[PDB]
DNA sequence: GCTCTGCTTATCGGTAGAGTG
DNA sequence: CACTCTACCGATAAGCAGAGCTACCTCTCGAT
RNA sequence: UAUCGAGAGGU
């Protein structure tokens, strides 16, 4: 089942904390940024060991 | 006659020492190998003194 | 017994070949796959025997202070020995002696 | 040996509160730098040096809880190292523990150990000697002029290879007799004296140590009771 | 250490060996409990096998899955539990109904071997083998690990109406189930009895509870010798018993009562 | 073989509910009450041996000895349903016959379990009443117990006579719980009281008193 | 007494020796007196008695403070009946005599 | 000392130097003083001889060991504790998901003095616990880390070495079968750098660091704070990388059953701090606090540009009174 | 620093009923 | 009239935190 | 004729 979490990450774009939610898909391997605010979406690619702050990790190294 | 009975009640410890590492030792129900050998060599201890 | 892989040193997991209906013991992080030996693929053991003899060392002699013994080997036929019980720490453990040699190093038993 | 089994307050503390028995110590400490040297001089091959298919049968060697080295010839290493203990080359505060069954090496420097002295009996069979202690009426002659013949003192005898120390860790693999007598067997039936283990279980016994006196078990407080071995034990 | 005293009917308790057959009957036996080892193999001819043990028995035997269970059951602890090869396969049968062929040796055979095949697959058999250890109960009433044969001193008036002592058989166990046990067939259901005063109050009521609860602690007090008046224990007891369901001497049962705060809060 | 254990146990459960009946005060012939298990099999089982549930159910009135003394009791239906789990379609059928028929208290024994949704339709059909058994709970009958004393459940009238004899509020009365085995098997209420004589190693005999919860 | 040496209760002894003299049994009188091994192993049990008094006072304690807090409201009433504060009949007759 | 209620005790004289690095683009400072015991070589009464010690009132029947702080007498207790640098294995309680724990209390050789603690558990219980997998503790990091993974971070990746450094018999399958669930919880980190980012992601640090330094802060928490007993430079960790490996060996010898557990109370395992390591461990807390009022000095007295004359910067009193207290209540710390 | 019980949170089904072909 | 598809209340553990830990008595010592 | 703690003790 998905896992729909939210996170205290603040939004690499928009810069409003605590607005950032993620939904990690373990059934295809699909992580999921999403932003509360600005409506921003990141996507990345999930293991099964992973949490919110692995791919939230992989938005910062995106950008730069 | 005291020196003499706690004498043959040591030979008898090792009779049953004998037996359990021989795998010659009655097996109480409930309990273990080695349940049961230090309970039949506590008995006869106790009952020496 | 499982095996490594000759390639990426990773471990070897079984995996059948369904056409020609024999086991393989195939890699997981590369293409290398191998001719399985044995038919075995996994045994547990509930009651068991694995470690009752132990450290058995070239220097078990030099152990001052385990008891000595003049069973007689029946190797060599010495009146000389040390002995001791099972090393398997379990709660239902036999009380059955081992017997080591001081001359051949031989371990045997009282049966 | 290293506390005493009497002197314990009763109550709260009791078994908590603990006293030092008559012959202990306590490490100060000692650095590790000559042992590591000794050991590589002595045959010890580096971690990096090291494959479990290669060593298969060797020794592993600890310092002060630190796995330093591998060793394949174990048993002539430990008498090395024991052998330059008893003659002061290294401190006689250092622990030389060898757990032959595990094949595990451990020496320990460190603060805080807790020791007893003991007699050394020779244990070599390549002499007349074996069997018997290291220490003789000379040696007793000696400590009572204060001097040797070319101050002689307690440390004389442990740095001539006599009396060494021991701490909890060693004394799991030493066999001590506990007193001289008992390091020879007999040929009694003196309804009034007490009775001596028969120690039936080995046919030969191997002592490496002897007792210097086993009252010295006791602490300060204990050893004011005359008699305590003929009293009920919480009495003392 | 939870314990039942379960006494038997008047004939079985008379006669050892009835007495007996209900021993076996009642203790518990898992499948765990007679396996020494289990093995999965891939043996792919399903007629035949490449286990050189099982070579003659699957021949004959037969004048699904590639991968082979094969579980070894202890000849030792078989033979204690009085169990055959036969029922310890037909069990395994019942719960796998025809999920799984189940192929067993004789009881003559010099391993005691039982063979089982489905009907990617080689997890697929762990997860079986598991959930077999774990699950597959042979005989007996579950929570009773041991069954022990007790003989009772028992003082009955004679024909003439003098009291004498009779030994008849009762049993023991290790672990409780005191609902289960009292309906086995020959057991005396009248008189079962558990050292669990809250089974009892499950079982049997608030007034037997009562009487279990003065049975075990006069048997606390009465072990050292001691003496305690009736009185003393019995206005314990109905203490423990008044409200209906058993109150613990601790502040969850006492200061759960109506009495005012002052009272309460002084505990 | 395995069989005759299920007709067995079925066969106990169903001398137990008589006998419940029977305490309860109501009239069992003692031609059903001593029904060997023999005539149980030929009147419930098929051809293959395998019973049926429908056909063990009954009706009894109190006798009039009963009738006299408590005068809320009234005609009592028992059941045992042939599904092992009891939903809401079956619990509906069964509360519609107990209105429609005006039975005073219907016995509801089932085998495995009672949905908690159908469990809701037990309260919903007052002033009748429902019961629930699981089958297992009866097989032996509780009462026979060495350490169970004869309850036996006071009248409106015995209960009045108690309370004015101790000057007793019903509060300060020892209590037994609604969910008690044997105010189970007396189908006791709240409010309702039972004497209890029992033996006693001071006096002898001793009379004991709990009011429902 | 137990092994709390590796396989043995005293550096005295040879490993796995279960011998009398090896677990404690004490042979001797108070009269002949106890040898080094006796008298460390008769300390030994001695110890446990000194342990379990000072820790078991405090059980026992606790629960007798706990019996009388649950009673301590229990009274005969002129009426024979045994109360608590709120009048619940305890027991019809004290002691059902 | 005795007779006025003073205390007998050493003044400690430190030398301090002043450098001023400067790129466009001070002598015997006392410190403190530390209480003397008597018959000690650095009491006054070590010398004398019985003559002069009954002219001082001192008994030639008192041996010392003890201190004067403020007329009273004081003497140490000694204070027992578990040895340092030894691998322990413990037992878990029935309702845990753990089932057996190895622990080591890193301590460093010069002072003595503890650093960290570390753990590695084995999960799964009896036919409970469902993945039997094994994480381990790390100094400074908020989640339990698979070995397997800890073993990649330091150097050691393929399935075949990781387990060669663990299990020492190829022979051995009950312990390798025990192995199993370690080798696919951790599959997916395949290599050094991931698997260092997997750790960093976990140790607290700052929110938002990258995978270039993230990776480069789990670098520091293994290169120094783990195992800080066995190493602390850097390119080592072939030391450390054996020896996780013979914890998890030991940890696994208990759960086969084929080793007791280890025993608490051996005393051969424990270690008694006596005055010298108790003294030490309250005059490094003590000088820590000195050394902090000598920093925080600096900067009110350099914002006026003028040479500070270092004993104006120097309260003795923090010393002095640190030692004063604990000696005198007994209270082992600030 | 250790045992217990009760109380406050997730998981588990379990139905039990409209939407469905 | 056979299907799912979700809104229910069970019954789970399930994790947690805290509450409690014999009675009375003596004396010295340090900090506020 | 203080208060808060700590430590050592008595039955
Ligand atoms: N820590 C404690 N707590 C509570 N009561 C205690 C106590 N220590 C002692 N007591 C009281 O003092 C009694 C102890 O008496 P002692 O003089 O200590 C032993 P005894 O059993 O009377 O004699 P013995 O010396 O002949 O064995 C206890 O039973 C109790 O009454
Ligand atoms: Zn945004
Ligand atoms: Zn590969
Ligand atoms: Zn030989």
């Amino acid at each position: 089942i998905k896992q729909k979490l939210e996170t205290q990450f603040t939004c690499l774009f928009c810069n409003h904390d605590n607005s950032v939610v993620c939904t990690l898909d373990k059934k295809n391997s699909i992580g999921l940024l999403e932003c509360k605010k600005c409506g921003q979406r990141f996507q990345a690619p999930i293991n099964s060991l992973s949490q919110p702050i692995d791919i939230y990790s992989d938005w910062i190294d995106a950008c730069e | 006659e005291i020196t003499h009975a706690i004498s043959s009640a040591k030979e008898q410890v090792q009779e049953i020492i004998y037996k359990a590492q021989h795998n010659e030792l009655e097996l109480k129900p409930g309990m273990t190998l080695r349940e049961s050998f230090e309970g039949e060599v506590s008995r006869t201890l106790n009952d020496a003194r | 017994s499982f095996r490594f892989c000759l390639e990426c040193n990773n471990m070897l997991y079984p995996k059948e070949d369904k056409e020609n209906q024999r086991l393989l013991y195939s890699c997981r992080n590369c293409d290398y796959t191998e001719l399985a030996e044995d038919p075995k693929v996994y045994r547990h053991e509930l009651i068991t025997n694995i470690g009752e003899t132990a450290g058995i060392v070239d220097d078990i002699g030099q152990d001052p202070t385990l008891p000595r013994s003049d069973k007689e080997c029946p190797e060599c036929h010495s009146r000389d020995c040390v002995f001791f019980q099972s090393q398997q720490r379990r709660k239902d453990t036999n009380m059955t002696l081992f017997y080591v040699c001081l001359n051949c190093k031989k371990t045997f038993r009282d049966e | 040996g290293l506390v005493c089994p009497a002197e314990t307050p009763e109550g709260q503390a009791c078994g908590l509160v603990k006293n030092l028995s008559l012959l202990s110590g306590i490490s100060i400490g000692s650095p590790s730098e000559p042992i590591i040297n000794f050991l590589e001089e002595w045959g010890m091959e580096p971690l990096e040096d090291y494959d479990p298919a290669q060593h298969t049968k060797s020794t592993r060697i600890f310092v002060n809880g630190v796995w330093t080295g591998i060793h394949r010839d174990p048993s002539m290493l430990v008498s090395t190292m024991r052998d330059l203990r008893r003659s002061g080359a290294i401190s006689p505060e250092v622990s030389i523990i060898r757990d032959i069954r595990e094949r595990e090496f451990k020496i320990f420097t460190d603060v805080g150990r807790v020791y007893r002295p003991l007699f050394i009996v020779e244990d070599d069979e390549s002499k007349d000697n074996k069997g018997e202690l290291r220490i003789t009426k000379e040696h007793i002659r000696k400590i009572q002029q204060g001097y040797d013949d070319d101050v002689y003192g307690w440390s004389s005898l442990v740095t001539s290879g006599v009396i060494e120390y021991v701490d909890g860790e060693e004394e799991e693999t030493i066999m001590i007799a506990m007193t001289p007598e008992d390091l020879q067997t007999r040929s009694l039936n003196d309804t009034a004296k007490r009775i001596k283990p028969e120690m039936s279980t080995s046919s030969h016994h191997t002592f490496t140590h002897c007792e210097i006196h086993p009252s010295m078990i006791l602490g300060v407080a204990a050893s004011i009771i005359p008699f305590p071995d003929h009293n009920q034990s919480p009495r003392n | 250490t939870p314990a039942l005293t379960v006494y038997l009917d008047r004939e079985i308790a008379l006669d050892i060996e009835k007495a007996k057959v209900i021993q076996s009957s009642i203790e518990y036996t898992t499948l765990k409990n007679v396996t020494s080892a289990t093995e999965i193999y891939y043996d792919p001819d399903p007629t035949s096998t490449v286990i050189e043990e099982d070579f003659d028995t699957v021949e004959a035997y037969f004048s699904q899955s590639p991968w082979l269970l094969r579980l070894e059951l202890d000849r030792a602890r078989m033979l204690d539990k009085q169990l055959t090869m036969n029922q310890v396969a037909d069990k395994i049968s019942e719960v796998f109904s025809d999920d799984l062929f189940v192929m067993w040796s004789e009881d003559n055979a010099d391993k005691l071997i039982i063979r089982c095949r489905v009907i990617e697959e080689d997890q697929m058999l762990k997860r079986i083998e598991a959930h077999m250890l774990d699950l597959i109960a042979l005989r007996g009433i579950p929570g009773i690990s041991k069954v022990y044969m007790v003989k009772h001193k028992v003082s009955v008036p004679d024909e003439s109406g003098e009291y004498k002592n009779e030994e008849l058989w009762a049993l023991e166990t290790d672990g409780i189930n005191l609902a289960e046990v009292m309906a086995v067939p020959g057991v005396d259901s009248s008189r079962t009895y558990s050292n669990s005063f809250v089974e009892i109050l499950s079982v049997l009521g608030i007034e037997a509870t009562r009487s279990s609860l003065y049975k075990e602690i006069l048997n606390v007090i009465a072990f050292d010798g001691s003496y305690v008046n009736y009185r003393h224990m019995a206005l314990l007891v109905d203490v423990m018993t008044s409200r209906g369901y058993l109150m613990a001497i601790t502040r969850h049962g006492i200061n759960r009562a109506d009495t005012g705060a002052l009272m309460r809060c002084s505990f | 073989e395995d069989n005759n254990r299920i007709i067995s146990r079925l066969w106990r459960s169903f001398r137990t509910v008589k006998e419940m009946a029977a305490d309860r005060g109501y009239f069992i012939s003692q031609e059903e009450m001593d029904q060997s298990l023999e005539e149980f099999r030929s009147k419930i089982c098929d051809s293959m041996g395998n019973p049926q549930r429908k056909l063990m159910s009954f009706l009894a009135n109190p006798t009039p000895e009963a009738l006299e003394k408590y005068s809320d009791l009234g005609t009592l239906w028992v059941e045992f349903c042939d599904e092992p789990s009891v939903g809401i379609k079956t619990m509906r059928n069964f509360c519609l016959r107990i209105q429609e028929k005006n039975f005073s208290t219907g016995i509801f024994i089932y085998q495995n379990n009672i949905t908690p949704s159908a469990n809701k339709m037990i309260p919903t059909v007052s002033p009748a009443i429902i019961e629930t058994f699981q089958e297992s709970d009866l097989v032996v009958n509780i009462t026979h117990h060495e350490l169970v004393p004869k309850h036996i459940r006071l009248s409106d009238g015995e209960k009045s006579q108690l309370l004015q004899r101790y000057k007793l509020k019903e509060s300060q009365l020892p209590r037994i719980q609604r969910e008690d085995p044997v105010a189970r098997y007396l189908g006791l209420k709240r409010g309702q009281v039972v004497k209890i004589i029992r033996r006693s190693e001071t006096s002898g005999r001793y009379a004991s008193y709990r009011i429902c919860l | 007494i137990a092994f709390g040496f590796a396989d043995r209760s005293l550096p005295h002894f040879t490993k796995d020796d279960f011998s009398p003299e090896s677990k404690g049994f004490v042979e001797n009188s108070y009269l002949r007196g106890l040898t080094p091994q006796e008298f460390f192993f008769h300390a030994m049990a001695g110890r446990e008695g000194l342990i379990d008094t000072a820790v078991k006072t405090a059980e026992t304690g606790y629960i007798q403070r706990r019996l009388v807090k649950a009673l301590e409201d229990i009274m005969v009433h002129y009426d024979g009946t045994t109360r608590n504060s709120l009048g619940d009949i305890i027991q019809f007759l004290y002691g059902e005599d | 000392a005795r007779l006025r209620n003073l205390t007998y005790s050493s003044p400690v004289y430190l030398d301090m130097e002043k450098s001023m690095f400067t790129s466009i683009d001070g002598n015997k400072v006392h410190i403190g003083k530390v209480p003397i015991m008597l018959r000690s070589k650095f009491c006054s009464l070590r010398t004398l001889d019985e003559v002069d010690l009954y002219k001082m009132k001192e008994c030639p029947y008192d041996m010392g060991g003890y201190f004067v702080i403020n007329g009273s007498e004081k003497v140490l207790i000694a204070q027992e504790r578990s040895a340092a640098n030894i691998v322990q294995v413990f037992k878990k309680a029935a309702p845990s998901p753990i089932s057996h724990v190895a622990e080591i209390r890193s301590a460093l050789e010069k002072g003595s003095r503890l650093i960290s603690t570390m753990q590695i558990k084995l999960y799964g219980r009896e036919d409970k616990g469902t993945g039997r997998t094994i994480k381990a503790t790390l100094p400074y990091v908020k989640q339990d880390i698979p070995i397997v993974i800890v073993f990649r971070a330091l150097g050691v990746v393929p399935d075949g070495e990781i387990l060669q450094h663990i299990c020492y018999d190829e022979n051995d399958w009950q312990m390798l079968e025990m192995l199993k669930p370690c080798i696919e919880e951790g599959f997916v980190i395949q290599d050094k750098e991931v698997a260092l980012d997997f750790i960093g992601r976990r140790g607290s640090a700052a929110l938002g660091i990258r995978r270039e330094k993230r990776i480069q802060y789990a670098k520091d928490i293994l290169q120094k704070e783990l195992l800080p007993h066995i190493t602390q430079e850097e390119g080592f960790e072939t030391r450390k990388t054996f020896f996780l490996g013979y914890m998890v060996n030991r940890l696994l010898l208990c759960a086969l059953e084929r080793k007791d557990q280890d025993d608490r109370d051996h005393f051969g395992k424990k270690r008694l701090d006596l005055a010298g390591p108790l003294l030490a461990n309250l005059f490094r807390i003590l000088f820590r606090k000195l050394t902090r009022e000598i920093y925080r000095y600096m900067q009110r007295c350099i914002e006026t540009d003028r040479d500070f004359n270092l004993n104006l910067a120097v309260k003795s009193t923090t010393i002095t009174s640190g030692l004063k207290y604990s000696l005198a209540t007994g209270n082992w710390g600030e």
